[PDB]
RNA sequence: AAAUUGAAGAGUUUGAUCAUGGCUCAGAUUGAACGCUGGCGGCAGGCCUAACACAUGCAAGUCGAACGGUAACAGGAAGAAGCUUGCUUCUUUGCUGACGAGUGGCGGACGGGUGAGUAAUGUCUGGGAAACUGCCUGAUGGAGGGGGAUAACUACUGGAAACGGUAGCUAAUACCGCAUAACGUCGCAAGACCAAAGAGGGGGACCUUCGGGCCUCUUGCCAUCGGAUGUGCCCAGAUGGGAUUAGCUAGUAGGUGGGGUAACGGCUCACCUAGGCGACGAUCCCUAGCUGGUCUGAGAGGAUGACCAGCCACACUGGAACUGAGACACGGUCCAGACUCCUACGGGAGGCAGCAGUGGGGAAUAUUGCACAAUGGGCGCAAGCCUGAUGCAGCCAUGCCGCGUGUAUGAAGAAGGCCUUCGGGUUGUAAAGUACUUUCAGCGGGGAGGAAGGGAGUAAAGUUAAUACCUUUGCUCAUUGACGUUACCCGCAGAAGAAGCACCGGCUAACUCCGUGCCAGCAGCCGCGGUAAUACGGAGGGUGCAAGCGUUAAUCGGAAUUACUGGGCGUAAAGCGCACGCAGGCGGUUUGUUAAGUCAGAUGUGAAAUCCCCGGGCUCAACCUGGGAACUGCAUCUGAUACUGGCAA
RNA sequence: GCCCGGAUAGCUCAGUCGGUAGAGCAGGGGAUUGAAAAUCCCCGUGUCCUUGGUUCGAUUCCGAGUCCGGGCACCA
């Protein structure tokens, strides 16, 4: 089962988070398909936060791809009109 | 061990027990063709490839048996019982 | 992380006027400069090619308060920008915080500017800065904090600060403590002494 | 192998374990390793001043 | 190490005392199978006490081994030790951690010389109370005889300075006792109402900070080095800085668990046998001697004055003067050392029976402070006491 | 608009010289070790050796919405008995929630670890045909009716336990016929065939025989064909060293008859042919996980494969198969072994190269820690379990990076050391001081940010017979943080708590006095000492780095000292003693044609990471990260035909 | 934790059952040379592993230790 999650990277205390499409077996910062977009926890009121290509999204969703508990706020987040 | 999950220890053995009898039953009733195949005509031999056909499709739907497996020994075996007789 | 020692033996080892004990007196005239380096400051020395080039680059770390390992560093980014690697060197010197408030007058010594920088009396930005080797970026406004604003030692050592050439690159209310770093520096507009290609030859061998 | 025993006075004889570094001598035939005095059983030198890492002693 | 020691009872240091072959092991194997079978505590037996193959081809010995027996008022923490004259050094570890001794002088042979040399060791590093126990009685018959050896035994402790008179002596047989002899068990029943009646509460130390002497090293087959003795001063929490000093040079550690006959702990209070599993540290390395100090408090020595009194040949030591280069053994905490003696300007000769202060120059560093106290002895026998002066290294 | 801007030498053979040629040195780097010495934080990392043996504990379970259970637990409801009539005793009730003991459908095969083995059954790069696929998800079609058991649980014995019995009772999504089902197996076809399982939250209407018949909604079960993910198979080239290993091979090499496999095939038989391999190095021997990368280098190269990521292999040693979609299974079964264990001596165990830890090995690498809060994964309608996978912190100057240890004034140019041209200089603005600040730990008050949610009862809008349950978007709620006395922001005091250790004859930045006298010792290379040592030991004086510094080992560099870029062979090392000559390398000159080489474009692809530019967040950097090129690749169709080869005359 | 062996001038060894220890080989130390080797003339150059005891007197006899050698055990 292919799934759409977070990575986990960055430095201790400083997180920083790879959203990547990879498979429900291999490891959360270990294999994957290809990498679509990323989210910053610790951004702030600032230029850059969250960025997430939807266009990618469609691709696997639409066949048949989950989305993983945080992974699916940050696409309520981004919003489709807000 | 050291595991609660030894169920499948004593689950997998409780299976081989009857998915060996249902596997010999399918390989001897294939016997039955060969046994008749060698001295004579076409008549006993598709009597015993009628018999074991249902045996084979059914064990073959149920996944001990692989559908190829089925699919050969009807043909390799048609194939005895047309040429020789 | 600091030399802490007999500050005014380096002056006369080096022979010119580094700035270390400065101050608030103009000239010194108190050490028997440049021919005095230590017990044997009377011997004439020899001075070899590699000589010449660690003595220059010496002079110019005594001069700014950086350690080798530190300055080692200014080089491997000095050689990576673009332009020359010889005035990227100095360029990233004076771009140093505790350079920048000796050269706003906010000292009267660059080890009382990196003290200063230190005690949380900095501030650039609207952000305090504690970090000496801070790369102060262009277009930037360093000031001091309104709790250590006009305290005793920074309002003598500013009336130093008219007697002192002044940089063109960065300017200075000087009633309200408040500086202003405007563009990076040129090499015509300092020094015009310390020479650059020989410790660009020092690190290259 | 053959160790040299560098320094002033040495408390070695018989057995005693120590312990080896690299390094030939350059003047006895044969040796080419050096003793590290300060470790195990091979004792500093005694009453040494300048050189201290080498030779294995403290501070005064 | 499972079962959690729960801290109830007021904790005592007991151990035998006496000549060699006297029913002195014997008497802690009859202690144990009488309060255990009456009480109901744990059984325990008279091989555990003594096994190897020096302690069975042989039969002496040699270790001093350590048994616990539980009673209604106090929780005892008992010290077998070895006896004869090869084994003093081992022997005096084992008598300096113990508060309240029990004697062990027989009807038949009766006081005999190892019983004046072990209760002379006794007086000079820390025995304040004793109690006399009779182990044969029933191999003669006779109500003379028998107590004409109680009176020996009342003038051998008057003459080396104890009460003697006032000290309760015991009778019975330790081998009655084993088996299961109604009259027999009761009379060692008496004996530990004589160590409850006679012997106080002791008073212990638990406010100047941890010092702990070490007896003697283990290496646990999954834990660790296991150092065991009685702490001197303080307490032990666990996961506690600790400072290993003496002999060699000085280490740091950490301790990763306290016990108490093989059951855990969570505060080893002082005066008390401990078992303290150290962090990191070899078999080898670790020796003993060295004592475990809190960080900062004890600093190693090998020089220092002190003001030694030299016995004469009545209080038991020398009997001819000595001058600088004599070089007998201190007996400090526990372990001993040899050192070079310096004398003061204006002191020719050192006679026997003589107060003087004089420098010492140990071959072995040992962890010390001034009001220490050690007795020096030299030849299998003593020679004299003292205290530490002032420290120099 | 930016991605390569790219290359140093020196000492040392001689009386001196030029050459040859080794030796050594300056530079980088490191999983590092030692020695002296040590103060803090950011991110990293931290058994390279004995794939040695391992106590101890904890690392995979989970659904009651699969059923049996109306129960080992704990608690409501119809009713009961004591008596302080609601306080107590107490039988029934799926009936209170649940979940202990159970049988199934799934998980354990993933996640982790470690490189023993493997020089090609592996890996890498690029292709292919003969495959299979659980979970997820596309679309279709079901979802007819029966049976037989069996655990648990009594009972009764066996046995010390481990485990099995012996008579039963008893569900089911467990189990098995049956009728059917072609676009799904079988030959050309008429034919012959094979599949299943119900749960849970609600219900108006009418059957009530109350077990509720029956409608809804979800999840789940059906053969098919899918997509996705894979997983096996195959070929080509590449992927170490040795010829003082030159011959190797009989299921060996093919073909067919049979046989097996998910499937191609000596994978395995029976025969038939008697080959196949090898100087483009077979076979045998030694060594070795492989790659992305790392390191060094101007680049070619040389070295390398710790850490993150992919692939392979292995699981106490040696076998073996079972169960499934997937294993010949890391905490599965089974034998045999060795070595620890428990035994009532009949028989039982056991497998850290998962996390800590011990001994031992070693020059040398860490706490029997802390939490599921996040981020994955396992389970499940979800309320949450378990997760030593992640998260953290113990420890560790082991790294890369930051800030520390004060900051102005200071002449008597103090003393003491130290050289003395006993006049004086020098250490020296150094100290003592005379002014001011207080970073940093150390006390104390405030206090971000890792947190998205989860949950309740809700409105509407879907769903439908329905304003019920269910679902979605608005929508009101209360809360969740191991790290944690956080990060960070203000107040306390007073320089207060905080500097070495190399070196000093040349190379190579930096001098003297004593002591010693080819002795004692230094030594990376040359070389220092024989009574005036700049090299030894001491002292001062300096110089160079500094929270590190030296030494050590290890790789590249300099070394154009294995030279492809880029060397040589008269005399320095080096032309076989001289011929003939097969394989091999190279080949005059002119047209024609193929295009193998070569060249040009084409599409694929070189996993992501680092490496390199334009940016951004750590107070700054180090670190972190967004994009860009790069990824000098290797294959694939189309042309160009000069050159080289092929074939022409 | 306890049993055993080992130690003699700078190095390699003799000597003892209480009668006070020697040998070679190094080194000395003036001759000699810039300083050695050699030639020449004269030297043991000693805590008998350390320390105490039995005694008139201990290397030598008996305790106690030193560091090192090899041996057997204990698991809070
Ligand atoms: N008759 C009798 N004999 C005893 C008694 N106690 C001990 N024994 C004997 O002595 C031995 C006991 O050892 P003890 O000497 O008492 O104790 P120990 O600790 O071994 O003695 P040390 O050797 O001094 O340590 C046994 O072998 C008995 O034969 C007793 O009470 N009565
Ligand atoms: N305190 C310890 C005493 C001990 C020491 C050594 C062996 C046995 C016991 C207990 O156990
Ligand atoms: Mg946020
Ligand atoms: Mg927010
Ligand atoms: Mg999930
Ligand atoms: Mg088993
Ligand atoms: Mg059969
Ligand atoms: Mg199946
Ligand atoms: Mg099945
Ligand atoms: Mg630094
Ligand atoms: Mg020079
Ligand atoms: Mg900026
Ligand atoms: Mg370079
Ligand atoms: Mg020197
Ligand atoms: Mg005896
Ligand atoms: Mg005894
Ligand atoms: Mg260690
Ligand atoms: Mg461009
Ligand atoms: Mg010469
Ligand atoms: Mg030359
Ligand atoms: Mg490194
Ligand atoms: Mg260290
Ligand atoms: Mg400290
Ligand atoms: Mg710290
Ligand atoms: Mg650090
Ligand atoms: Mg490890
Ligand atoms: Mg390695
Ligand atoms: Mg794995
Ligand atoms: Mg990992
Ligand atoms: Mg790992
Ligand atoms: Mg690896
Ligand atoms: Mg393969
Ligand atoms: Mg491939
Ligand atoms: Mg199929
Ligand atoms: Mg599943
Ligand atoms: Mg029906
Ligand atoms: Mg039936
Ligand atoms: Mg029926
Ligand atoms: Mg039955
Ligand atoms: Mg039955
Ligand atoms: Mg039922
Ligand atoms: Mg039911
Ligand atoms: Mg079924
Ligand atoms: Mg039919
Ligand atoms: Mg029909
Ligand atoms: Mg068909
Ligand atoms: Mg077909
Ligand atoms: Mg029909
Ligand atoms: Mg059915
Ligand atoms: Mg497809
Ligand atoms: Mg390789
Ligand atoms: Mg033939
Ligand atoms: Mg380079
Ligand atoms: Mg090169
Ligand atoms: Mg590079
Ligand atoms: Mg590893
Ligand atoms: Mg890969
Ligand atoms: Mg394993
Ligand atoms: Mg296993
Ligand atoms: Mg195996
Ligand atoms: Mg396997
Ligand atoms: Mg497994
Ligand atoms: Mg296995
Ligand atoms: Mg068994
Ligand atoms: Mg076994
Ligand atoms: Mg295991
Ligand atoms: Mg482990
Ligand atoms: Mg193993
Ligand atoms: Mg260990
Ligand atoms: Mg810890
Ligand atoms: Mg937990
Ligand atoms: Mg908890
Ligand atoms: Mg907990
Ligand atoms: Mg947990
Ligand atoms: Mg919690
Ligand atoms: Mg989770
Ligand atoms: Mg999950
Ligand atoms: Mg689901
Ligand atoms: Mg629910
Ligand atoms: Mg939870
Ligand atoms: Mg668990
Ligand atoms: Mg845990
Ligand atoms: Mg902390
Ligand atoms: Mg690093
Ligand atoms: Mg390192
Ligand atoms: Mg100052
Ligand atoms: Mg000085
Ligand atoms: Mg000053
Ligand atoms: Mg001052
Ligand atoms: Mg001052
Ligand atoms: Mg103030
Ligand atoms: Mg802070
Ligand atoms: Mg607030
Ligand atoms: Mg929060
Ligand atoms: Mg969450
Ligand atoms: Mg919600
Ligand atoms: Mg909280
Ligand atoms: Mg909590
Ligand atoms: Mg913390
Ligand atoms: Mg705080
Ligand atoms: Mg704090
Ligand atoms: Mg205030
Ligand atoms: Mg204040
Ligand atoms: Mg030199
Ligand atoms: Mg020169
Ligand atoms: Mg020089
Ligand atoms: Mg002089
Ligand atoms: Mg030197
Ligand atoms: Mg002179
Ligand atoms: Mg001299
Ligand atoms: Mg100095
Ligand atoms: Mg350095
Ligand atoms: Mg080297
Ligand atoms: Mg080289
Ligand atoms: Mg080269
Ligand atoms: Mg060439
Ligand atoms: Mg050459
Ligand atoms: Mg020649
Ligand atoms: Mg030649
Ligand atoms: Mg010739
Ligand atoms: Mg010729
Ligand atoms: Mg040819
Ligand atoms: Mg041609
Ligand atoms: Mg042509
Ligand atoms: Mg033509
Ligand atoms: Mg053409
Ligand atoms: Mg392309
Ligand atoms: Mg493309
Ligand atoms: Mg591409
Ligand atoms: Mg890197
Ligand atoms: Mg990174
Ligand atoms: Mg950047
Ligand atoms: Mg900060
Ligand atoms: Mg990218
Ligand atoms: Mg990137
Ligand atoms: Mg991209
Ligand atoms: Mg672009
Ligand atoms: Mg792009
Ligand atoms: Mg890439
Ligand atoms: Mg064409
Ligand atoms: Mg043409
Ligand atoms: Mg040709
Ligand atoms: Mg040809
Ligand atoms: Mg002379
Ligand atoms: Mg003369």
């Amino acid at each position: 089962m292919v799934t759409i999650r977070l990575a986990r990277h960055g430095a201790k205390k400083r997180p920083f988070y790879q959203v990547v499409v990879a498979d429900s077996r291999n490891a959360r910062n270990g294999r994957f398909i290809e990498r679509v977009g990323f989210f910053n926890p610790i951004a702030s009121e600032k230029e850059e936060g969250t960025r997430l290509d939807l266009d990618r999204i469609a691709h696997w969703v639409g066949q048949g791809a989950t989305i993983s508990d945080r992974v699916a706020a940050l696409i309520k987040e981004v919003n489709k009109a807000a | 061990n050291i595991k609660s999950a030894k169920k499948r220890a004593i689950q997998s053995e409780k299976a081989r027990k009857h998915n060996a009898s249902r596997r010999s039953m399918m390989r001897t009733f294939i016997k039955k063709v060969y046994a008749a195949i060698e001295a004579g005509d076409k008549a006993a031999a598709q009597k015993a490839f009628n018999e074991m056909q249902p045996i084979v499709d059914r064990q073959a739907a149920k996944g001990l048996i692989h559908k190829n497996k089925a699919a050969r020994h009807k043909a390799n075996l048609t194939a005895q019982i047309n040429k020789l007789a | 992380a600091r030399y802490l020692g007999p500050k005014l033996k380096l002056s006369r080892r080096e022979g010119t006027d580094l700035f270390l004990k400065s101050g608030v007196r103009a000239i010194d005239t108190k050490c028997k400069i440049e021919q005095a380096p230590g017990q044997h400051g009377a011997r004439k020395p020899r001075l070899s090619d590699y000589g010449v080039q660690l003595r220059e680059k010496q002079k110019v770390r005594r001069i700014y308060g950086v350690l080798e390992r530190q300055f080692r560093n200014y080089y491997k980014e000095a050689a990576r920008l673009k332009g020359n690697t010889g005035e990227n060197l100095l360029a990233l010197l004076e771009g140093r915080l505790d350079n920048v408030v000796y050269r706003m007058g906010f000292g009267a010594t660059r080890a009382e500017a990196r003290q200063l920088v230190s005690h949380k009396a900095i501030m650039v930005n609207g952000r305090v800065v504690n970090i000496a080797s801070y790369q102060v970026s262009p277009n930037d406004v360093v000031s001091i904090r309104e709790k250590a604003k006009k305290q005793s030692r920074v309002k003598a050592a500013l009336e130093l600060a008219e007697q002192r050439e002044k940089p063109t690159w960065l300017e200075v209310d000087a009633g309200k403590m408040e500086g202003t770093f405007k563009r990076k520096p040129e090499r015509s507009d300092l020094s015009a002494d310390i020479n650059e290609h020989l410790i660009v030859e020092l690190y290259s061998k | 192998v053959t160790s040299y025993i560098g320094g002033e006075g040495h408390n070695l004889q018989e057995h005693s374990v120590i312990l080896i570094r690299g390094g030939r001598v350059k003047d006895l035939p044969g040796v080419r390793y050096h003793t590290v005095r300060g470790a195990l059983d091979c004792s500093g030198v005694k009453d040494r001043k300048q050189a201290r890492s080498k030779y294995g002693v403290k501070r005064p | 190490s499972k079962e959690k020691f729960e801290r109830t009872k007021p904790h005592v240091n007991v151990g035998t005392i006496g000549h060699v072959d006297h029913g002195k092991t014997t008497l802690t194997a009859a202690i144990t199978t009488v309060l255990a079978k009456t009480y109901g505590g744990a059984a325990r037996a008279f091989n555990q006490i003594d096994n190897a193959p020096e302690e069975k081809a042989r039969g002496i010995t040699i270790n001093t081994s350590h048994v616990e027996y539980d009673t209604p008022t106090r929780h005892y923490a008992h010290v077998d030790c070895p006896g004869a004259a090869d084994y003093v050094k081992n022997m005096i570890t084992g008598a300096a951690q113990m508060d309240g001794a029990i004697l062990v002088v027989a009807a038949t042979d009766g006081p005999m010389p190892q019983t004046r040399e072990h209760i002379l060791l006794g007086r000079q590093v820390g025995v304040p109370y004793i109690i006399v126990f009779l182990n044969k009685c029933d191999m003669v018959d006779d109500e003379e005889l028998l107590e004409l050896v109680e009176m020996e035994v009342r003038e051998l402790l008057s003459q080396y300075d104890f009460p003697g008179d006032d000290t309760p002596i015991v009778r019975g047989s330790a081998l009655k006792a084993l088996e299961g002899d109604a009259e027999w068990e009761a009379k060692i029943l008496e004996l530990a109402g004589f160590l409850d009646s006679y012997i106080p509460e002791p008073e212990r130390a638990i406010d100047k900070p941890f010092l702990l002497p070490i007896e003697d090293v283990f290496s646990i087959s999954g834990r660790g080095t296991v150092v065991t003795g009685r702490v001197e001063r303080g307490i032990i929490k666990v996961g506690e800085e600790v400072e290993i000093v003496g002999i060699k040079e000085t280490q740091k550690s950490t301790c990763t668990g306290v016990e108490m006959f093989r059951k855990l702990l969570d505060e080893g209070r002082a005066g008390e046998n401990v078992g303290v599993l150290l962090r990191g540290i070899k078999r080898e390395e670790i020796e003993r001697g060295q004592v475990l100090a809190k960080p900062g408090t004890i600093k190693p020595h090998t020089k220092f004055e002190s003001e030694v009194y030299i016995l004469s040949k009545d209080e038991g030591g020398r009997h001819t003067p000595f001058f600088k280069g004599y070089r007998p053994q201190f007996y400090f905490r526990t372990t001993d050392v040899t050192g070079t003696i310096e004398l003061p300007e204006g002191v020719e000769m050192v006679m026997p029976g003589d107060n003087i202060k004089m420098v010492v120059t140990l071959i072995h560093p040992i962890a010390m402070d001034d009001g220490l106290r050690f007795a020096i002895r030299e030849g299998g026998r003593t020679v004299g006491a003292g205290v530490v002066a002032k420290v120099l290294s």
